[PDB]
């Protein structure tokens, strides 16, 4: 026995339910990606920049003293950088992804500017390095090296 | 966080069940998560993600799904150095530190940025840091050569077969977190995950802690693959589950014990009470269907109390205090269950605030401690009667002090408050018993509390053709100022009436509310 | 059997409360309890009393009323004599026996009698019997010289106040029994009665096997007078009881210790499940109604399922026998109580049988130990999970051949029956926890047992003006032959549907179906 | 406060209620006495005098072997006796009692000779000391000491 017949999208769009919810429709990966980007701006845009711009390790540059540790922490450990690397070494047809996502976002911002609080536009454009980034920052320097756990804290 | 994975025969249809229950901070922006469902002719894939991730971690399609709970993989190691001669000793010898000269702006209150220059050194076990105290410890991370992350994960969320799943999931490129899988054909497995750097020796407790950083025989360079983690495929019990608790009792009977495996992988500490719980509704139970399942998850038991007031009560009893007396009576007429209109329930929690510490997480109070053997009916029992029940004297004074009185409904003070919408709370901590979780913050002047961490994202799935699934997502879909999408499910979760997660064409086009076609430039 | 009393204090109304609930066979003549009133210019006395005793012992009036439990008084010493030169040895002196040439009739099968001579020695002990084994047992009896046994009872069931009530109870004419007692006044009291010889040496199990008989050390002469046994009057606790346990918690907090009192006036053993189950029900309830208070009486839970069910399940869920594990599932869905749709009941009776013996008095099998300290929570767990599977096994067996089957209706099983009246049952054996007692036979070749001993008399009053009462004689008020009066009440027991005890001439005028005038010439 | 007013009755009747529990009206303690005995007969007449003749040490006489243990039993401790010397210490006031209640007994079997089972009238007519001797049997040879104890069964 095998399962239903999967939905074949022949247009790309995002049919959003009562609860906000997105089912987005594309016609290949990239699309999928792009619709995905553009409804998590849609949705948390402004705490999604935020984490984005402290990820490339200028929380402190952009927002001031209660984001300096974690800027000095990043940086330390040298997470931007090496976000620029894992970029670079993603597999051609999911950097492709990657890119679409963050092309989303940007998409987004751009056709909703007065959605995005004035204070986390100066991160705009996001590129497929941010989203690296932030994923290597909440795996590796988050869930298993806290700088609690590190700095004694 | 909550998972459970059941096998076909353990269910009245024969197909798997399978629960998302990741419990994290309500508040914190990285941990937020987010509900979508992506279609492309390729593949589908619906679920939640923490904002900013472009794969969905708890995810779930017409064929199979995962989940994941925090196992706690100790991937990185922090050395205690030892300072010489202007570098670091290291077998006998001083080494001299890597280093480099970076600098960073600083935003200033009025708007204006400063330049403030950065040192980064190096040993030979990675960046240093100073503390406070003066010890200089060097951070060691293991896979920061492992740059295929969300794509192993994106890979396993759109397997065609378990051996594909399997495949990916053997990259080794996600560091960490149990992970649950089950899918239509009727395969559940369970795999405790992660980069585990490889030891010549030392526990688990030792490895935590600081290391001695002046010397190579602690300087690992080599990782676990997947075939020395434990694993679980299909076991005899039908079930496979993990609650944060140490892999020891994935599934019931076990298939390996705490001898199999490294000493330096995971804790041999007790179990908490949630975890047990979590082992007993899924053996006790038979012929499952979806809806036993689902009232399942909602069980809030106060199990601690089962194995504290039999011996509390008595005791308490003969203190000549009438007030003591009358708590007594309060919490010998209670059910142990933590519902809205329970008046015993918040008194028991201060009671066992003292008992088993803030966390709940004590042992020292217990008569008989935990032990592996029984590791759904230990500890029990209460150690000192007469210290117990003086402890319940302060508690009586302390929930007064935070409530106003030693009988108030539990859901009168414990609030589910998001925007205008003001609903009574059930539940409450796991290591007091509670498998639905609702992580309750310290009361205000009026002895209000509301969830600070606990039940986020809920789904429970049963892999019937087509799929079956329904959720519900505490705080919302949304979070951005303004949106009408926070608040609109809190309600929901108050009645635990659960939404049902729409997969299909016809259902989603019968629900529009919005529709954004969009054109995206290759 | 068992004895409650709650003071004014404890009670909503202010009224004391009282329950005569003895348990004795069904089926033994000199036993079976006869219910009747008695009203004179001078006196009134309701309740019930063994067939041809002149006075009643479970009576109450307007003004007071007492019941009795068994407390074992050992009044009797059994001597093992040395028989030597045609006499026994004492004090390494032979003594000669006291003879009597005595003869008594033997009634043969047809009718005709036969004279069979009988000798009757006596040694200073007392008289003296042979065993099959030959032993020579000499028997001493304490209180040979208390003629006024009957009129003890009738001046204590007649007595103006509870101290004329304590004058007569100080005669000490009465050799046995607990007595508990209650008023209007709002006294209550227990006292462990009976006439007690005064030992020079030796604790209860010393006396209670065979005594030295070639000893003047252990002939004793003296007996303790109403000031050296345990008595507890309007304790703080507000309740008094004894449910045949030892005397050493009659009411909680208690009043007294063990080492009060010589240590051959009662054991030292651990209270039974039913007698923890009767301390914790009136201490743990408050604002006592009669209503509430009949309610209590119910009780049937299946405390020993309690104290062992959290550790058996597991361990027998590992079993790879299915039905093992299929029972394990009854058992854990079980709510513990002896209903009549109970469906592992029977079973766990039969699983009990083996881990604590036929009597259900075992002590081995526990994890942890009855301890006075925790006189109602222990003893508590499974000491060994493995062999307690072993003998689930084996009980799983047994109860197919009693029952046909492991999931038969506890009802269904067992039944009440006399004469033409069949009725479900519910509740059961005492030592497994059930308050309310049915001592169940052997299951005949279908399954069905009856209750061989048990609720018989069973009485609760309240003494507020005029007082009111309740209760219910299981076999009925009449067992000769043809009587209307035998099975008539055995459907209300089934109902737990109590008659109200009519006291007040209107009532009984209301009631009233055959009238007897009688003439007596004094 | 004082309880309710007692009854006071005018003459000497039974009252049975619909269960067989009778009301016993005294116009005096020994006609109360006399009463219940009579009521005793007439529920448990046949159990009752089987008892009182095991009481009297002539259990195997009348009934034969199924009796002979609790005779050697009875016989060997002087219940018998021991009940006439009880009887003859009982206040006078209080053997009027157990009289009456022996003569209620004896009443009873008189008026309905035919309701007492055939293999027990031989133990009539009973007395006071029957009384005392089954009650002195009860307490101090089955609930104190009891053969089973003693003869080692």
């Amino acid at each position: 026995q095998a399962p239903i017949a999967a939905y074949k999208p022949r247009s790309n769009e995002i049919l959003w339910d009562g609860y906000g919810v997105p089912h987005i429709y594309g016609v290949d990966a990239p699309s999928a990606f792009y619709g995905y980007g553009w409804a998590q701006a849609r949705s948390h845009g402004d705490n999604i920049l935020r984490l984005y711009g402290e990820a490339r390790g200028k929380g402190a540059e952009y927002w001031g003293p209660d984001y300096e540790q974690t800027t000095v922490w990043l940086l330390t450990n040298g997470v931007p950088e090496r976000a620029q690397q894992w970029y670079a070494q993603q597999s051609p047809d999911f950097r492709a992804n990657l890119d679409a996502f963050a092309a989303g976002i940007n998409a987004y911002a751009q056709q909703n500017p007065d959605d995005i609080s004035p204070e986390v536009r100066q991160v705009l454009p996001v590129s497929g390095a941010d989203v690296v980034a932030h994923a290597h920052r909440l795996m590796n320097f988050l869930y298993v090296a806290s700088p609690g756990r590190t700095l004694g804290e | 966080s909550n998972s459970w994975a059941v096998a076909p025969g353990k269910t009245a249809n024969g197909n798997a069940l399978l629960l998302q229950n990741p419990h994290l901070s309500w508040t914190t922006d990285y941990f937020t998560y987010y509900e979508a469902h992506l279609v492309t002719p390729d593949f589908e894939i619906y679920g939640a993600t923490q904002i900013g991730l472009p794969v969905i971690r708890f995810a779930f399609n017409q064929r199979m799904g995962i989940t994941n709970t925090v196992n706690g993989m100790v991937g990185a190691t922090n050395y205690r150095l030892t300072l010489q001669d202007g570098g670091y000793l290291y077998d006998g010898q001083v080494r001299p530190f890597e280093r480099r000269q970076a600098s960073y702006r600083l935003r200033q209150a009025d708007g204006t940025t400063v330049d403030k220059p950065l040192e980064i050194r190096s040993s030979v076990h990675g960046p240093v840091f100073e503390r406070a105290d003066g010890t200089a410890v060097a951070v060691r991370v293991a896979g920061l050569d492992r740059p295929g992350m969300l794509e192993q994960y994106f890979d396993m969320i759109t397997a065609d077969s378990f051996d594909d799943y399997e495949a990916a999931l053997a990259r080794m490129q996600v560091p960490t977190f149990n992970i649950v899988y089950a899918d239509r054909e009727g395969t559940i497995n369970y795999s405790f995950n992660g980069v585990a750097p490889k030891r010549a020796e030392g526990d688990i407790a030792f490895w935590q802690g600081l290391v001695p950083g002046d010397s190579s025989r602690y300087l690992w360079t080599e990782t676990h693959p997947l075939d020395d983690l434990p694993r679980v495929t299909n076991p005899p019990g039908g079930f496979v589950q993990n609650s944060n608790d140490p892999p020891w009792t994935p599934t019931w009977p076990v298939t390996y014990t705490p001898k199999d495996f490294p000493s330096y992988l995971a804790p041999q500490t007790p179990h908490s009470l949630r975890a047990q719980q979590s082992v007993r509704l899924m053996s006790e139970n038979d012929d499952l269907t979806l809806e036993r399942f689902m009232a399942l998850q909602l069980s809030h038991r106060a199990v601690m109390a089962d194995r504290t007031l039999p011996d509390l009560i008595p005791a308490a009893l003969i203190d000549p205090d009438p007030e003591v007396q009358a708590a007594a009576r309060l919490l010998a007429a209670w059910d142990r269950e933590f519902t809205s209109d329970s008046r015993a329930a918040l008194l028991f929690e201060e009671w066992a605030r003292l008992f088993a510490g803030q966390n709940f997480a004590g042992q020292a109070g217990f008569a008989t401690p935990w032990s592996l053997d029984k590791p759904v009916s230990t500890p029990y029992g209460v150690r000192d009667p007469k210290a117990a029940v003086d402890q319940l004297r302060t508690a009586i004074a302390n929930t007064k002090r935070k409530y106003g009185a030693i009988d108030r409904p539990f859901g009168d003070a414990s609030r589910m408050i998001l925007n205008d919408v003001n609903v009574p709370g059930a539940a409450g901590y796991g290591n007091l018993g509670s498998f639905r979780v609702f992580t309750w913050s310290d009361p205000d002047e009026n002895g209000v509390r509301t969830p600070v961490h606990g039940e986020t994202w809920v789904a429970m799935i049963e892999f019937s053709t087509p799929v079956r699934a329904y959720g519900l997502m505490s705080y919302g879909n949304s979070r951005q100022p303004g949106t009408t999408h926070y608040s609109d499910q809190i309600e929901r979760v108050s009645r635990a009436d659960f939404r049902e997660l729409l997969l299909r064409r016809e259902q989603v086009e019968a629900a529009v509310q919005e529709r954004t076609p969009f054109n995206f430039k290759p």
